[PDB]
């Protein structure tokens, strides 16, 4: 920074400082807050096992059988270079499930590629069908829940009820 | 699934404190132990600069019959440091300190 | 000019492409909130757990938003069994889909029109952004999908498996399906492909000179920026504290005391993440109802062929093309307009043999002179026959009916 | 269901947490304190719990807009799938819609909806149109097609064919007009009917 030679410290947008000058020598130094984020748990079901993978969100592979995902540095899953469905979504197409055993993690697949055979005279026409049920659901309602204010704050209290009046 | 279950953040190796490297006792004892002190309605005033103000010399005394602190806690005085410090001085009745 | 016996009819008619953004997904927040109110302090986080749930609640709230973030860019371009492709052969009947489909060239296989819209769209106090599920890459291969089965195989993809069919004979189906006939594209079809393939050009043009009509994207981008940048200048007020910055308190300030400060702030910046959970919870309603309208003109328009009158802007609609944008979703409406029109004469039924004859389809008309039967939402007068109209009824009960003959070809061929 | 059950016992739980006072029961401070000070202590309870309450009632309004769009969405489709027929592609589960059967369910409702699927299918040889006497014939309904050695006219999504009739193609201008015509015979029944 080309800090003026008045200037004892430099902020962000936050008031947070970005910057100081050092009472001992004639430096100006650059502050960066330390290195944090979300730990999340990538868990198949306790009925299933008991092995977990971590990631550690936004922090490159350094200050934590480790991988970079763009999401964070993923310990404790095996990168695979084939691709699969979506089982445990991680982000930034990377997609982790417990497989043949240990957690596997992969960008995901799509579903299978399928070329279309095309031409200017060419036709392809249904001989036969299959008539097809399929299920779909719909909520419509809540619990017709309604709550006392006034009990629930002040349970038999005169006291308080003249309090919130 | 994948859980969100708490916070990582990296902790601080080493403890670092800075002062400007000097070492002027400051003028405490020229305010508290004067030889004179004003009429209230002239109040006198002192500016403390350049200097190591210990302030512990001050909290322990015994000959202060009030000590009293109302945007810090006197513990702090020796931990925090200053720009500008100004003592103003003047002679009431004792009743009138409250 | 409207009169009891007039009708205007297209003699001429326009191809348009459309342009629809919708808004689709937000960007992703978390926060820990924790550290947002008391970051740096395990006194203040002791204060803060009297106030009990809220801390979890909140976060809770922010990772429903999340968690749904990739349902909607999820149900708005999954759509789709299988990543379809185009052939190398370009044998589309004449039209240039090669502005729409991937380039092969680029890092991210995307579009000659995206790279267009991903250029016209524009830290530590807990906060955070998370990914989305789906990367860029990864839309635009579901946008090469939806496209690449659109334009080899029509709808026939949405309700199965994708029936090849050539793109001109897709094309007369769409056509037809506008109850303009399936000759109407023949006749012209170099035409169609012209006004097309100039359409798409116009496309370029008006997203390439300005960003203006983006603002449905951008607002969600400048709003969510807004929200965040509020959520971070709260750390620096007050709130009726000795200072905003909860290191002074600290250093200033023994415990016993030290806590009836702290307490303003705990409680002033709480009120300030209840105030940005709850308009993200708001807006991430309004973005949901945007992602449904968005899944809901994928299913209808692009996956089909809809009937739903200005639904998939203006004319009668063709077919759609999406495209990917930061964000949101871009649809390509392709519409026939009926173009030239003038006005002549016209009745409801005509007079034969004393009984009276009605069209099978289109409507009489005359030049002035003679009696046709034209389809009507295209200029093509037939011949009035017993093959072009059907009976019911006598003369004597029809308001406005007119004097006419119908020429029956059975009778030429008993006669030779 | 559980986002109902997760807002309540979080709702009774915000009861047990302090706020800043000395207990979290008010019959506790009532007990302990005179007014001087208990109305000091009460207040932050109120303010507390009343804050509790303008959240969760957000979260239900929030949540109950989010169900209402669920709702009228249930009523639409029982308005337009089950009371009707469905041309909104993809709309009543995926294929082309015949009809769909209402079931109920708690708090909720379930489609079971019934739609035509294509499955086995057969690659043909196409053209647009035919030329017979260098005039152009097209079809009324369905589509063009050839086994590759005989010519038949067939509905769309479903092959079934019939040889190509006057009965089944209509006519407009010449074969030069369109692009990729082919020639082939158009059956026209008459001429046995007039020889007959
Ligand atoms: C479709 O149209 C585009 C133009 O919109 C054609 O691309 C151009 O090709 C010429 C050479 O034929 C180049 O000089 C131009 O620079 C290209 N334009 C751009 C913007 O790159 C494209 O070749 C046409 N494709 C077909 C199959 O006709
Ligand atoms: C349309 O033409 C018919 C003839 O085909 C007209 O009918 C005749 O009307 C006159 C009276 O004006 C009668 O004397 C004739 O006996 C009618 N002939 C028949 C065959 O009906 C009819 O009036 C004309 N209508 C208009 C509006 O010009
Ligand atoms: C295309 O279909 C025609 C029938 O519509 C097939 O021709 C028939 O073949 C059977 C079996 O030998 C004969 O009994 C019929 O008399 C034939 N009909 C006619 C009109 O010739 C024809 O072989 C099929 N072509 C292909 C390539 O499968
Ligand atoms: C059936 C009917 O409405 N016929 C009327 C006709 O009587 C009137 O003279 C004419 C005026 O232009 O408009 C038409
Ligand atoms: C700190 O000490 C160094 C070494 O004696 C000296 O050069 C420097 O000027 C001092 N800084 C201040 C602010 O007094
Ligand atoms: C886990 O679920 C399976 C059914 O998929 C069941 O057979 C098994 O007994 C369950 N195990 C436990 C510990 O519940
Ligand atoms: C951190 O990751 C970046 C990736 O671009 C790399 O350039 C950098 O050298 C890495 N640093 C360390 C300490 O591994
Ligand atoms: C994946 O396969 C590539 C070869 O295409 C190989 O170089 C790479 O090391 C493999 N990675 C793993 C994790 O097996
Ligand atoms: C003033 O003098 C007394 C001794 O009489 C001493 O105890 C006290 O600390 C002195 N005050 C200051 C401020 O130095
Ligand atoms: C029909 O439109 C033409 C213009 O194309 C106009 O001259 C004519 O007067 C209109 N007829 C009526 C009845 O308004
Ligand atoms: C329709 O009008 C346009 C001019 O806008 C012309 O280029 C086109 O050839 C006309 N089409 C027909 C079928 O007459
Ligand atoms: C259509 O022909 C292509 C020729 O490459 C073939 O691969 C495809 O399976 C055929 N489709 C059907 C339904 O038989
Ligand atoms: C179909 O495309 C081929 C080139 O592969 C061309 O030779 C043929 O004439 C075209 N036919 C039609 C009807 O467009």
């Amino acid at each position: 920074k080309k800090f003026l030679p008045f200037q004892q410290f430099g902020r962000d947008i936050a008031d947070t400082t970005d910057a100081v000058r050092d009472p001992q020598t004639l430096e100006i130094l650059d502050i960066t807050p330390c290195s944090f984020g979300g730990v999340s748990v990538i868990t198949p079901g306790t009925n299933t096992s008991n092995q977990v993978a971590v990631l550690y969100q936004d922090v490159n592979c350094t200050e934590v059988n480790v991988f970079q995902t763009r999401a964070g540095c993923l310990i404790g899953a095996e990168h695979v270079n084939n691709s699969y469905e979506c089982d445990i979504p991680i982000g930034a197409g990377i997609c982790a499930s417990y497989q043949t055993q240990s957690i596997i993690a992969y960008t995901m697949s799509l579903g299978a590629e399928n070329s279309v055979a095309y031409s200017n005279n060419s036709i392809a026409i249904p001989t036969n069908f299959t008539i097809s049920v399929t299920t779909e659901i719909l909520p419509v309602s809540m619990t017709k829940t309604s709550v006392d204010c006034t009990m629930y704050i002040c349970g038999d209290s005169t006291e308080c009820s003249n309090l919130l009046l | 699934g994948i859980y969100q279950t708490s916070n990582f953040r990296v902790q601080p190796t080493e403890s670092i404190v800075r002062f400007p490297n000097i070492t002027n006792l400051c003028p405490f004892g020229e305010v508290f132990n004067a030889t004179r002190f004003a009429s209230v309605y002239a109040w006198n005033r002192k500016r403390i600069s350049n200097c190591v103000a210990d302030y512990s010399v001050l909290y322990n005394s015994a000959s202060f019959s009030t000590f009293k602190c109302y945007g810090v806690s006197p513990t702090k005085l020796n931990d925090l440091c200053f720009t500008n410090v100004y003592a103003d001085s003047f002679v009431i009745r004792g009743d009138e300190v409250r | 000019a409207y009169s009891n016996n007039s009708i205007a009819i297209p003699t001429n008619f326009t191809i348009s492409v459309t342009t629809e953004i919708l808004p689709v997904s937000m960007t992703k927040t978390s926060v820990d909130c924790t550290m947002y109110i008391c970051g740096d302090s395990t006194e203040c986080s002791n204060l803060l757990l009297q106030y009990g749930s809220f801390c979890t609640q909140l976060n809770r709230a922010l990772t429903g938003i999340a968690v749904e973030q990739d349902k909607n860019t999820q149900e708005v371009f999954a759509q789709v069994k299988q990543i379809y492709k185009t052939p190398p052969i370009k044998d589309f009947g004449g039209f240039n889909f090669s502005q729409i489909l991937p380039d092969p060239s680029k890092p991210s296989k995307r579009s000659f029109i995206e790279d267009l819209l991903f250029n016209k769209v524009t830290k530590f106090n807990g906060l955070t952004v998370l990914p989305p599920l789906l990367t860029d890459e990864m839309i635009a291969q579901y946008t090469s999908a939806l496209l690449a089965g659109t334009i080899t195989s029509g709808w026939t993809f949405g309700a199965g498996a994708a029936l090849q069919i050539p793109f001109a004979m897709q094309m007369a189906y769409r056509f037809n399906g506008i109850g303009v006939t399936q000759n109407v594209l023949y006749e012209n079809q170099k035409l169609i492909a012209n006004q097309f393939n100039s359409a798409i050009g116009k496309i370029q043009d008006s997203l390439s000179s300005t960003a203006s009509a983006l603002g449905k994207l951008q607002d969600v981008v400048n709003q969510n920026a807004q929200a965040l940048n509020t959520l971070v200048k709260q750390l620096s007020s007050n709130f009726g504290a000795i200072s905003s910055v909860l290191n002074d308190i600290l250093s200033r300030l023994d415990p016993p005391e030290a806590e009836v400060q702290i307490d303003r702030l705990i409680t002033g910046r709480l009120q300030s993440l209840q105030t940005y959970v709850t308009q993200q919870l708001i807006r991430a309603a309004e973005i949901r109802a945007s992602a449904n309208l968005a899944a809901t003109k994928m299913s209808e328009c692009v996956l089909g062929q809809s009937k739903r009158v200005d639904f998939c802007g203006k004319g009668y609609h063709l077919m759609s093309f999406p495209q990917s944008a930061p964000h949101g979703v871009v649809f390509l409406h392709v519409t026939y307009v009926p173009a030239q029109e003038k006005n002549f004469t016209t009745a409801p039924a005509i007079c034969h043999d004393g009984k009276a004859h009605f069209p099978r389809e289109g409507v009489f008309v005359s030049n002035g002179t003679h009696w046709f039967v034209t389809q009507r939402n295209f200029y093509e007068p037939q011949i009035i026959t017993t093959d072009n109209t059907f009976v019911s009824g006598n003369c004597d009960v029809v308001i406005g009916i007119v004097n006419n003959t119908v020429y029956d070809p059975l009778q030429p061929e008993l006669d030779s």
